[PDB]
């Protein structure tokens, strides 16, 4: 079977760069590969197709190159929509034996960009299933690396809560964060001021949002 | 003592492309197998029914020598029972194929400096072919609802393909010339014998 | 125009069976070669099966045995019957539709179909309100959401407004809870004016459970 590795497996790179992925085959393979790029949770696409082709309708910042092992894909001019995971894949033996690389993850950088964070109380009716769920948001913001620290009034709390991040938007090239805090209602009833406190590089000092159970 | 013409096969200075292969009808010979099976000239030479040597001990009706050009990649395609591109649509051997399967590198006479681009293979076909069918045909293939009227473009594609030999590529890549044996017998009194 | 659209995944238990239909719309699978691709979640792009023009068809060593391909030319549709599935069979599968011309490549995709290989149960999501507070106001932006809790097996499908609403929407991947059941949220930012002017609804799908939901919020 042959093994195609791609090169870098992450890439970082700014709007109007210039990027280039290598992907080297294990044999050779001539010039029978060909280069998707997949967008999270899109169909994946074709960029080129017999190493130097580009496929009908991909803008032509998209380049191909590369022949025998060693092969290539430049976008001339980074995007903020380029954002993706981009594969090798070859097709040398005439039976079908198909391999992909492992594909290269592509995101883009851009100017630090401030979360903003907002807090919901559980609803009252998943109050009535005997369990509370409180949700704080961190929205639009860069780097993705942020802190979500949940503050049952002052008291840490931790191995309660779970978070989530969306991929990079294709417009703006920022995150979102999720963080859900769960108790039993009986463990909800207990306090009184829920709070999370959110730590980012755009951010002077951590930002706090709370609310008082009952209002 | 006339000698069948295998050397009008073997040795001939242009091979047809696979999807138009070559057919050479062998009747009224003497034939004389040891000039190719004790030969350090092939790099394959599968034989089905019959044994390479034992040959020279037969007979048989007719003899059919059929001639084209693949790459390497593709000779195990050349035999019963097969699947593939080549097998489903440029050559196709049948499941009780009695003969000889003989093949060996071209690269010297059949690859050229930017590519030699005189053999041809179906790529697109509708249905599979049947064992020794030929098929020429040069019609548009419609991929599509739409029909092509003759024109290429997308969903419409042109049904053959050229190889492009050249003499770089790898030998998997590199052209191949095959001369396929079938041994035909029948009620009919037998035509083509070995010197036994 | 052009058209792959892949259905019938799911939840399966070890050692079920499933089948997968991609429907086409463009090209007409009869005269095609087609293909099956796979990809574990999280994980790379990995070839499941091709179908010839002809018939032929071939697989990759890791389904052969398990897996066959076939097609209906009057439904238009490409097929995937898969045996004795394993863990290691969950992932999203695309059919494609593959080209011969300089190797085969794969020039169109459908988004593919979710199959999860479990000895779970299907579950239902819970959906409850992301309400916009005074807590939840960016000056003149007021945030508000779903919560879609406790459901398995991914995935459920967050629309807004029965689809209207998509600027401001952010639906978070899922997050696989201490419980084994699967929990998501989906929030919107608008100005605070459009929350007396406008109505917000969360449209909730867990195809798995048979499960529609339409949550207003606020």
């Amino acid at each position: 079977d042959i093994v195609m590795t791609q090169s870098p497996s992450s890439l970082s790179a700014s709007v109007g760069d210039r990027v280039t992925i290598t992907c080297r085959a294990s044999q050779n393979i001539e010039r029978y590969l060909n280069w998707y790029q997949q967008k999270p949770g899109k169909a994946p696409k074709l960029l080129i197709y017999a190493a130097s082709s580009l496929q009908s309708g991909v803008p032509s910042r998209f380049s191909g190159s590369g022949s025998g092992t060693d092969f290539t894909l430049t976008i001339s001019s980074l995007q903020p929509e380029d954002f993706a995971t981009y594969y090798c894949q070859q097709s040398a033996s005439s039976t079908p034996e198909y391999t992909f690389g492992q594909g290269t993850k592509l995101e883009i950088k851009r100017t630090v960009a401030a979360p903003s964070v907002f807090i919901f109380p559980p609803s009252d009716e998943q109050l009535k299933s005997g369990t509370a769920s409180v949700v704080c948001l961190l929205n639009n913001f860069y780097p993705r690396e942020a802190k979500v620290q949940w503050k049952v009034d002052n008291a840490l709390q931790s191995g309660n809560s779970q978070e989530s991040v969306t991929e990079q938007d294709s417009k703006d090239s920022t995150y979102s964060l999720s963080s859900t805090l769960t108790l039993s209602k009986a463990d909800y009833e207990k306090h009184k001021v829920y709070a999370c406190e959110v730590t980012h590089q755009g951010l002077s000092s951590p930002v706090t949002k709370s609310f008082n159970r009952g209002e | 003592t006339n000698l069948c013409p295998f050397g009008e096969v073997f040795n001939a200075t242009r091979f047809a492309s696979v999807y138009a292969w070559n057919r050479k009808r062998i009747s009224n010979c003497v034939a004389d197998y040891s000039v190719l099976y004790n030969s350090a000239s092939f790099s394959t030479f599968k034989c089905y029914g019959v044994s390479p040597t034992k040959l020279n001990d037969l007979c048989f009706t007719n003899v059919y020598a059929d001639s084209f050009v693949i790459r390497g990649d593709e000779v195990r395609q050349i035999a019963p029972g097969q699947t593939g591109n080549i097998a489903d649509y440029n050559y196709k051997l049948p499941d009780d194929f009695t003969g000889c399967v003989i093949a060996w590198n071209s690269n010297n006479l059949d690859s050229k400096v930017g590519g030699n681009y005189n053999y041809l293979y179906r790529l697109f076909r509708k249905s599979n072919l049947k064992p020794f069918e030929r098929d020429i045909s040069t019609e548009i293939y419609q991929a599509g609802s739409t029909p092509c009227n003759g024109v290429k473009g997308f969903n419409c594609y042109f049904p053959l393909q050229s190889y492009g030999f050249q003499p770089t590529y790898g030998v998997g890549y590199q052209p191949y010339r095959v001369v396929v044996l079938s041994f035909e017998l029948l009620h009919a009194p037998a035509t083509v014998c070995g010197p036994k | 125009e052009v058209q792959l659209v892949e259905s019938g995944g799911g939840l399966v238990q070890p050692g079920g069976s499933l089948r997968l239909s991609c429907a086409a719309s463009g090209f007409t699978v009869g005269w095609n070669y087609m293909s099956w691709v796979r990809q574990a979640p999280g994980k790379g792009l990995e070839w499941v099966s091709v179908i010839y023009p002809g018939g032929t068809t071939f697989y990759a060593d890791s389904v052969k045995g398990r897996f066959t391909i076939s097609r209906d030319n009057s439904m238009n549709t490409l097929f995937l019957q898969m045996n004795s599935l394993r863990a290691e069979d969950t992932a999203v599968y695309y059919c494609a539709r593959v080209l011969p011309m300089y190797g085969d490549y794969l020039d169109y995709w459908g988004q593919g179909t979710l199959v999860t290989v479990s000895s779970a149960s299907t579950k239902g999501p819970s959906v409850f309100p992301l309400a916009p507070s005074s807590k939840s106001t960016s000056g003149g932006t007021a945030a508000l959401g779903c919560l879609v809790k406790d459901y398995f097996p991914e995935p459920v499908t967050v629309s807004w407004n029965s689809g209207a609403l998509t600027s401001g929407v952010h639906t978070f991947p899922a997050v696989l809870q201490s419980s084994g059941l699967y929990s998501l949220s989906s929030v919107v930012t608008v100005p605070s004016s459009s929350l007396g002017t406008q109505t917000y609804i969360c449209n909730v799908n867990h195809k798995p459970s048979n499960t529609k939901v339409d949550k207003r919020v606020e």
